[PDB]
RNA sequence: CCUUCUCAAACAUUCUGUUUGGUAGUGAGUGAUACUCUUUGGAGUUAACUUGAAAUUGCUGGCCUUUAGGCGAACAAUGUUCUUAAA
């Protein structure tokens, strides 16, 4: 089960702006358009990192 | 105070999800050539009617 | 009982004596129309009074415009009790300033400034401040 | 019956227009006396609007020009003040959808800044002048024996020779020459032709005509712009295309 | 009905959408069955041209719009330009009603009336509701006939409009005829250059001179924002002339007629 | 002009006087008791006989809004900055651009509004007052300022901090971010605004006594007074904290010496244009 | 009624064609390579009733010509009990124009743009003064006792 | 049931800089510290604060031109007039 292109770009932006700070990615109004909990962000970002490196 | 204490759903605070799915469906139709984009359509109506 | 005078309030901008008279002359003959204005500059105070020749015309004029939503305002029209004359509502205009004075000679005017300075210096001595010159 | 909102709106809009005219008049009075020290701008600007719609902001010369002024309907809920009405009355422009030929000079320019919202101005071409005179030509000519004020069409050159023959004008095509090129007898024929009766762009209130009116008004917010300022430039447009619409 | 419903509901975007999505009728098959062959079209072109030339010289009003008159004028100018280019004018007659021109189109005699370019007085008696339908039929008839005539002669159709020359006079000369005689009338005025004055109507005289083989230097064409080098004639209409320079021949319009 | 020792002693005496000696939050009297003001009076009105809504910007050596914003951290009301821009120039600049070219200097533009916002969303008097009264520095585009008094009302111009300051935002007749940023910095840390009244008395708000050091205040007074001397005919200058007796600083009597027919009928220019468009010359002259 | 429909016509919902065009523009932008919450008039009987009992509607317009009249008989009482401003507006076909439907039994305003917040409050006050406080005593009286001429002549006179 | 002056110059090249000019407000109500003039009647200025676009009657400011205008414009100046925003 692989991610989509737009999701990968969104996670790209999140990682490049905040890194591993999930609390700031949770409270960001420009990148977290659909307000998503820290757990979901961490899980999706971990999948993205595992696929890329 | 209101009649019931039902919690507020999360879909009332974030952008629409049904419209997101519909937009992505239109994107998929555009990429397959089934839907001509509005710019290309505007181009085709300025080339024949003469 | 009641009078023929209606008091109108919460008037929008640009609804003055002439406009009030022109609008309210369609409810009957008018006898006096006055609007409250600022004395220093001619500007509507957003209320006024006006009297009908027919007392029963004021009731109709009050029942149809007492809660009129006009220009974002809720007009408040009400009939005054028996008697209750309207007076002392002048139509003021913007007061321009006149530059007049300097009646005193320049010598006395210049000499008074020195003594004003000395009295000002002496004044602050009694207020717990030491200041020289 | 007259509703209160109409009266209030008329008062407010006319008060705004009156202040506009007073500001323009004070500025022109200051410029005329060469007292340009505490004024916003001392330059006579002209804005040329042409259709993807571009604007040219150019300084007006002293050179006389030929203008065709068309009387359009002014701002809504506005009673025409004394200054603008006087200027439009000497121009014989009170009826809407009506045009007149004027010679722009250094003294005509301040007048065009007072009546700007009520008129549309620009420089006509020779073909426009010819078609306008040959399709809409009117004269106040005597009737059978008594009735003078008949306004009749220019069908023959006999009446022109009778009226303007002394100045050397014997035909309509000589009026066209004296108007296209401002000659010695420009005024005599200009006040002989009388204002032109033009055709309104959209005329009707059916659904098709109502939506034509909507589309025509929507384009009027981009072509006839008025800044409501003392230093507003005189707006000049393409009269050839407009007269193509109005002929 | 649907457009009226759209506006009556206060929804203007759908009204614009409705007007965008509409198609009108076309009279192509009707013209084909009325005139199975081109000669029949040339037979009815007489009255077709009469109606079009009437509408060309007409002010726009509430009923007849500016675009209708502009289309009629464009068709009339194209027809005149073709007839002048091919030099087909055979007869002319100046009357109190207008000017009658008779030309030789494909072996047929075609006579049409052009009114004088003067302001018209529209009577409220007439019904323009009928004349508009007649004009609608005639305009399509001329569109097809003009296409056929231009393409048979190798000319390009529709002719390119010279916007620079259209702003001064706006007549038949405004249309330039690109590409891709048998009568003495077509050879007259061949080695002639006419100086048309202001008094004489240029519209009904340049057409006649060009259709014979002459050249026109109109005096009315120098009023916008040459010097008469090769002129051999001059058409005047003043009671008394002023210059009277040697060499030229001074004539009245009727000579051409 | 004014000897430095007199200004230094005046500031020291005002500092000593201002602090001679239940409530949770300080009231208006206590909050602004330490505000410093310089009164300048000339002969006749400052701006002639015409009301001037423009602010004169006097150059200061030490920044006036930097200690204000620094000391606004422990205050109930923050120090906010409003930037009013033209309709066409509202999309050419974003908060990110001003953040990039202003954070390096310490300046933050809190809000960026257009002239269209002053007539749609802040049209109501209460909403307009609530929005405007939260800003301490309002920078308006040079082109849009002249139409601001109607859009911002009259209560905005009753104070010095709520009335707009005209700054240039156009280079070579086009919008340039460099000009806007340079003017923002210039106003923020090189100038001080003052209203010019049509009376004799003028008040310059030098700021709270707790912001700048006494020498930092005497160095600004010595310069502001010099500029006002050079620009006008000012006859006296006083210094005071609010609700305090005035301390004389400058005194100059030498200014009080400045208190004691047929066709052509010479018709006006308006009538000169009228005469060119009408043939029946019928002017009512004489 | 004329002032109420000037505010309610500025929050008319998008039609099908406009919404489709807006979504296709976004789709075409995405196919090559942060928005605020929308504002519109709320309609539908169940939706508006749910809004009223949650105290979210700022103003509720109720049509007076619903053919099964029992569909809206409880609505004025529910609006008054729950403290929601309401107004009975003449014409169910007129409420559908601002909804893009042929008819609409009800309409409502839940959220309004900050430019029109003052206008909605002024309209609510106007309706409170003109409609609620004016009819609240005669609203609870039996109506329809109109007498004809041939009947009033023989009963009221005799 | 209208919709608000959205800029001009002059000098100089540091992708721009300096100087000059341009801005007349909803009303009502609190509130000091001070300044100038005065015909000693108040005229013009000086902190700060409250508010649904809120409302219950302040005798009549002065000069000029008239038959309402200017003092922000003096041989200067004034809306009830446009009507296809019709019916």
């Amino acid at each position: 089960r692989s991610q989509s292109e737009r999701e990968e770009e969104w996670l790209e932006k999140l990682y490049k702006k905040h890194g591993d700070d999930y609390k700031k990615m949770f409270f960001d109004k420009k990148l977290n358009i659909y307000q998503q909990s820290e757990g979901d962000l961490k899980r999706r970002l971990l999948r993205w990192k595992k696929r890329n490196g | 105070m209101p009649l019931t204490a039902v919690p507020e759903p999360k879909r009332r605070f974030v952008p629409s999800k049904n419209e997101a799915k519909r937009v992505m469906k239109i994107v998929r139709a555009i990429r397959e050539g089934r839907i001509i984009p509005p710019k290309k359509l505007k181009e085709m109506k300025e080339k024949e009617k003469i | 009982e009641y009078s023929g005078i209606i008091y109108v309030s919460r008037l929008p901008h640009g609804f003055h004596e002439k406009e009030l008279s022109k609008y309210f002359a369609q409810f009957g003959d008018l006898k006096e129309v006055r609007l409250a204005r600022n004395k220093k500059t001619g500007n509507s105070r957003h209320y006024g009074f006006l009297e009908f020749v027919n007392k029963e015309d004021a009731m109709i004029a009050q029942e149809s415009m007492n809660n009129y939503l006009l220009m974002g305002h809720l007009l408040q029209v009400r009939v005054l009790p028996k008697g209750a004359k309207i007076e002392k509502l002048y139509k003021y205009k913007k007061r321009v300033l006149v530059e007049k004075g300097i009646t005193k000679p320049v010598k006395q005017l210049k000499d008074n400034m020195k003594q004003k300075h000395e009295e000002r210096i002496k004044k602050l001595a009694k207020s717990g401040i030491e200041f020289k010159w | 019956f007259v509703r209160a909102e109409s009266i209030v709106a008329k008062t407010l809009a006319t008060s705004r227009e009156k202040e506009r005219i007073k500001r323009v008049s004070i500025l022109e009075d200051k410029k005329a006396k060469n007292e340009t020290q505490h004024i916003a701008s001392g330059k006579d600007f002209i804005l040329k609007i042409t259709e993807g719609l571009i604007r040219e902001k150019t300084t007006y010369d002293g050179k006389p020009a030929l203008l065709f002024i068309v009387r359009v309907r002014g701002p809504l809920a506005v009673n025409i003040p004394n200054k603008a009405f006087k200027i439009l009355s000497l121009l014989r422009l009170v009826e809407t959808n009506t045009g007149v030929f004027v010679k722009l000079t250094k003294n005509v320019y301040p007048l065009l800044k007072v009546i700007a919202p009520y008129v549309v101005i620009g420089k006509p071409s020779l073909s426009s002048i010819r078609s306008l005179i040959q399709k809409r030509g009117r004269i106040i000519y005597k009737g059978e024996n008594e009735a003078e004020p008949h306004e009749i069409v220019l069908n023959d050159n006999n009446i022109v020779e009778e009226q303007l023959g002394d100045h050397g004008i014997i035909c309509v095509e000589d009026i066209i020459h004296e108007i296209a090129t401002m000659g010695e007898s420009f005024s005599v024929c200009n006040f002989f032709l009388q204002p032109f009766k033009l055709n309104r762009e959209v005329s009707g209130f059916g659904s098709l005509n109502r939506l034509r009116k909507i589309k025509q008004r929507e384009a009027e917010s981009r072509t006839r712009q008025f800044s409501n300022a003392a230093t507003a430039p005189v707006i000049e447009v393409d009269i050839d295309s407009l007269l193509a619409k109005l002929n | 009905r649907k457009l009226t419903r759209a506006l009556g509901r206060g929804e203007v975007s759908s009204a614009k959408r409705l007007e965008e999505n509409r198609d009108s009728y076309t009279l192509d098959h009707i013209i084909k069955e009325r005139y199975p062959s081109f000669p029949d079209a040339i037979r009815d072109i007489d009255d077709a041209l009469n109606m079009l030339f009437l509408f060309s010289n007409l002010p726009s009003t509430n009923q007849v719009s500016s675009k209708i008159i502009n289309d009629a004028q464009k068709i009339c100018n194209q027809w005149l330009a073709y007839v002048a280019k091919e030099r087909l004018v055979r007869k002319v007659f100046v009357s109190i009603k207008g000017v009658y021109y008779q030309a030789n189109i494909k072996g047929e005699e075609v006579r049409w009336l052009v009114p004088f370019k003067f302001p018209e007085n529209i009577p409220s008696d007439v019904d323009f509701r009928i004349m508009l339908t007649f004009l609608e039929f005639y305009s399509t008839l001329l569109h097809f006939v003009l296409y056929k005539l231009y393409t048979d002669s190798g000319l390009i159709y529709p002719p390119k409009l010279d916007l620079k020359k259209d702003k001064i006079i706006s007549g038949l000369s405004s249309y330039i005829l690109e590409s891709r005689y048998d009568s003495p009338v077509a050879s007259l005025f061949s080695a002639f250059v006419f100086y048309v004055s202001r008094e004489v109507p240029i519209d009904i005289l340049e057409f006649l001179i060009l259709s014979c083989g002459g050249n026109v230097i109109s005096e009315a064409a120098m009023d916008q924002i040459i010097d008469m080098s090769k002129v051999t004639h001059q058409i005047v209409d003043r009671p008394v002339l002023k210059n009277k320079v040697a060499g030229r021949t001074y004539i009245q319009p009727q000579w051409i007629f | 002009a004014i000897p430095r020792e007199r200004v230094i002693k005046a500031v020291n005496e005002l500092i000593k006087f201002t602090s001679k000696p239940k409530n949770l939050l300080e009231d208006d009297e206590e909050e602004l008791k330490k505000d410093l003001q310089l009164i300048v009076v000339n002969n006749k009105s400052f701006t002639g006989t015409s009301k001037s809504f423009k602010l004169k910007l006097l150059n200061v050596k030490h920044s006036f809004y930097k200690p204000w914003k620094e000391a606004s951290a422990t205050a109930v009301k923050d120090f906010k900055v409003l930037l009013i821009l033209k309709d066409s120039d509202i999309k050419k600049v974003s908060e990110d651009d001003l953040f990039d070219q202003l954070d390096s200097e310490g300046i933050k533009v809190d809000e960026i509004i257009c002239g269209k916002d002053l007539k749609t969303v802040y049209k109501a008097y209460e909403a307009r007052n609530a929005f405007i009264s939260q800003f301490s520095l309002i920078l308006a585009d040079d082109s849009i300022v002249t139409s601001l008094p109607k859009l911002m009302g009259g209560k905005a111009y009753n104070k010095v901090e709520t009335t707009p300051i005209s700054i240039r935002t156009h280079a070579n007749k086009e919008f340039s971010l460099t000009t806007l940023t340079n003017n923002i910095k210039k106003v923020y840390m090189n100038q001080l605004p003052v209203k010019l009244p049509r009376g004799t008395t003028l008040n310059v708000h030098l700021g709270n006594l707790e912001w700048l050091r006494p020498e930092e205040f005497v160095d600004n007074v010595e310069l502001i007074s010099e500029q006002l001397i050079k620009a006008y005919q000012i006859r006296s200058i006083f210094i005071k904290t609010n609700r305090s007796p005035v301390l004389p600083l400058y005194y100059n009597q030498d200014v009080l010496d400045e208190l004691e027919d047929g066709v052509q009928v010479h018709l006006s220019t308006f009538n000169k244009g009228l005469m060119e468009i009408a043939n029946p010359s019928e002017l009512g002259s004489i | 009624a004329a002032e109420t429909f000037k505010l309610f016509n500025k929050y008319r919902p998008e039609t099908a064609a406009e919404k489709k065009e807006r979504l296709t523009k976004e789709a075409a932008a995405v196919a090559e390579g942060a928005s605020p919450k929308p504002y519109a008039v709320k309609y539908g009987l169940n939706h508006v009733v749910a809004l009223i009992e949650n105290k979210k509607a700022k103003l509720v317009l109720i049509a007076n010509d619903v053919d099964p009249i029992e569909l809206v008989v409880f609505l004025p009482a529910l609006c008054k009990k729950m403290g929601v401003p309401y107004a009975i507006v003449k014409g169910k076909a007129r409420l559908g124009t601002l909804v893009n439907q042929k008819t609409s039994a009800v309409a409502a305003l839940t959220e309004v743009r900050a430019e029109d917040e003052a206008a909605l409050a002024k309209l609510v006050s106007t309706i409170d003064a003109n409609f609620a406080d004016k009819y609240d005593e005669v609203k609870k009286h039996w109506g329809g006792g109109i007498l004809g001429n041939k009947a009033q002549a023989k009963m009221d006179k005799r």
